């Protein structure tokens, strides 16, 4: 059985690692890339399992409406699964301090 | 005029509400967790009827 299926996801600093609303620790943090230094960044993965798409389009599964603009995707396939996030800069995203 | 008198001047402390103040609510203690244990096992446990 083929499933596709969104979920949300929460990581704590230092972020260098996250977890899915089922409850899967993803060993890599969401900001790992390839643009501006973000190799630097922690993925206990080997480096083929990651695929960075520029320019990337999404289709809706259900409305099959290709739509939104360019967001450059990242994709990483654990022996388990596959989770595909938009990859964002770390400085704006995240924020020590609230407010 | 000239006066005897020799001044002083009282006026009441105003009055002054106090409104409530929390620095983190339990909501925000409960999303602490990384992983809230009892939702985790709510959307895990729909997996045959969905
Ligand atoms: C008697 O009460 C106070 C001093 O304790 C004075 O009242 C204030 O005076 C300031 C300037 O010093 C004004 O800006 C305020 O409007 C006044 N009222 C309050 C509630 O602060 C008052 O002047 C004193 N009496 C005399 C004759 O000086």
């Amino acid at each position: 059985n083929c499933i596709v299926e969104e979920v949300d996801a929460r990581s704590v600093y230092p972020y260098d690692e996250f977890v899915l609303a089922t409850g899967d620790f993803v060993y890599m943090s969401p900001f790992y890339g390839y643009r501006e230094g973000s190799h630097t960044e922690h993925t206990s993965y080997a480096a083929d399992r990651f695929k960075q798409v520029d320019g990337f389009y999404a289709r809706d599964l259900t409305t099959k409406a290709r739509a939104t603009a360019p967001t450059t995707r990242n994709l990483l396939t654990t022996p388990k699964f596959t989770v595909a996030w938009d990859w964002v800069p770390k400085r704006p995203s995240v924020c020590t301090m609230t407010k | 005029t000239v006066s005897t008198f020799i001044d002083l001047n009282i006026t009441m402390l105003e009055d002054h509400e106090f409104v409530p103040l929390e620095v983190y609510t339990r909501h925000e203690i409960k999303d602490s967790g990384l992983l809230d244990y009892t939702e985790v096992q709510r959307r895990n446990q729909l997996h045959d009827l969905r």
